[PDB]
This record gives C-alpha cells, sequence and structure tokens, in this order.
C-alpha cells in the first residue's frame, strides 16, 4: 500500500521532529523529492498554525487531557468528526497534521514519547483509510506540496 | 481582478468564524442544559476541538485557495508583480486576523467549560 506507506513517513516523522526539535537525518523513499517536499512543506505551513493558534491549541490539548495511550484513540473521533459535514480540503489535513504535532511535543514532556508513533499512526489511519480515494484524486502529496507552495 | 479574489477570501473567512461561533453556542446551550456524565463530557470537549479544527483548518484552506487563485492570474500577466504583493500582504493580514478569532471564542468556550 503506497500512499498508506508515504503518509505515515511524511506525518510520524514529523511529529517526532516537533516532538524533539531534532530533524532526521534517514533516507527516505524520495532522496530528492515528493516525500521531502512534503515534509518541507509540513514544516512550513504546519509551524505556522501551531503560531497563529498556539492559543485555540493550547487550551484543547488542555481539556481533551492526553495522558496516556487510551486518550490517544480520542483524537480519532476529534478526526472523524471534523470531517463529518462531507467536505474535505487540505487545509483541514494540514491543520489536524499540525494539532497532532502540538500534543506530539506535550507527549514527549510528559515522557510518554512510545505514544508518538501511534499517534501518527492513528492520524494516518483514518486519513487514508477514510479520504483514500480524495486524495488519489488530489494527486495524494504531490498535490499537498503544489497546494501550499509559495513561489 | 485581485480585488474578487481577496473578497471571497474574506467572505470565506467571516462565514468560517461565523459558524465557529454558532457551534460552539449550540454546544454550550447543551452542555448547560444536560446534567453532563463523565463521558457526555467528554464527547462535548471532542466535538469543540473538533469545530475548532475545523474552523482553523477551512479559514487555512481559503487563504491558500486565494494564494493559488493570484498565483494564476500573474501566469495570465492579469496582475503585475507589485500587486500580486499587495494580495498577499492583505490574505496574510486576513489569516492573522481569522485566526485571532478562533483563538479568542476557542478561549471563550475553554472558560464556559472550566467556569461558566
Amino acid at each position: 500500500d503506497e500512499l498508506y506507506r508515504q503518509s505515515l513517513e511524511i506525518i510520524s516523522r514529523y511529529l517526532r521532529e516537533q516532538a524533539t526539535g531534532a530533524k532526521d537525518t534517514k533516507p527516505m523513499g524520495r532522496s530528492g523529492a515528493t516525500s521531502r517536499k512534503a515534509l518541507e512543506t509540513l514544516r512550513r505551513v504546519g509551524d505556522g498554525v501551531q503560531r497563529n493558534h498556539e492559543t485555540a491549541f493550547q487550551g484543547m490539548l488542555r481539556k481533551l487531557d492526553i495522558k496516556n495511550e487510551d486518550d490517544v484513540k480520542s483524537l480519532s473521533r476529534v478526526m472523524i468528526h471534523v470531517f463529518s459535514d462531507g467536505v474535505t480540503n487540505w487545509g483541514r489535513i494540514v491543520t489536524l497534521i499540525s494539532f497532532g504535532a502540538f500534543v506530539a511535543k506535550h507527549l514527549k514532556t510528559i515522557n510518554q514519547e512510545s505514544c508518538i508513533e501511534p499517534l501518527a499512526e492513528s492520524i494516518t489511519d483514518v486519513l487514508v483509510r477514510t479520504k483514500r480515494d480524495w486524495l488519489v484524486k488530489q494527486r495524494g502529496w504531490d498535490g499537498f506540496v503544489e497546494f501550499f507552495h509559495v513561489e | 481582478d485581485p480585488k474578487k479574489v481577496l473578497d471571497k477570501a474574506k467572505d470565506q473567512a467571516e462565514n468560517r468564524v461565523r459558524e465557529l461561533k454558532q457551534v460552539l453556542e449550540e454546544l454550550y446551550k447543551e452542555a448547560r442544559k444536560l446534567d453532563l456524565t463523565q463521558e457526555m463530557r467528554k464527547k462535548l470537549i471532542e466535538r469543540y476541538a473538533a469545530a475548532i479544527i475545523r474552523a482553523i483548518g477551512d479559514i487555512n484552506n481559503a487563504i491558500y485557495q486565494a494564494k493559488q487563485e493570484a498565483e494564476k492570474l500573474k501566469k495570465a500577466g492579469l496582475v503585475n508583480s507589485q500587486q500580486l504583493d499587495e494580495l498577499l500582504r492583505r490574505l496574510d493580514e486576513l489569516q492573522k486576523e481569522a485566526s485571532r478569532k478562533a483563538n479568542e471564542y476557542g478561549r471563550e468556550f475553554e472558560l464556559k467549560l472550566e467556569y461558566g
């Protein structure tokens, strides 16, 4: 399943980088190209939504109260509610991922770093399993990179 | 022309923020009336987080949709590269001015849950 493999890599890595502060140096699937460009995009845009909505996000993180791994299953319910009006766009998508990064930073500060991969598997699983055809029609992560590109 | 791009973005943002407010109002009106089990509180907090993520996602999407609309006009030389920059600046201003409303309502609701 290529799209799942590629989506997990990107999401998983962004969450780890964000939690730690240290950028991976391991080799992706794409040496020079799509997974790399997607990660670069996600850093620019997703770092932006975190700065610009720090207040809203802290508020949510405090009340969802993500102590442990049971509570990580409750982010899925959040994602499903988000999409439940029928609308799917990249804005919604990047914002979920950026909220995922915000909670990954938080888990690291409570020494629940081992819940970061499950969190990322879980964002990916919702996104791909429920919007697969939409993602493919948008040209996948190539479309993501194109939609947010600024030059 | 550039004004219709920016005007569109402005409508989208305004409506998305209006929608966010309505949703959080309706949510409070049900949280107050009901006797909240631990479960029903958990559900209500999940709906609030979703409402916020939805609004922030749609604003963001409106703004970068307008970035695409502007970037297209430039390849159809229908805007000179200064007019492009007045647009990308007023979009950036719009983004900030909508992000501040999302944060405001997020917190207002957050206090209604602790205190109100």
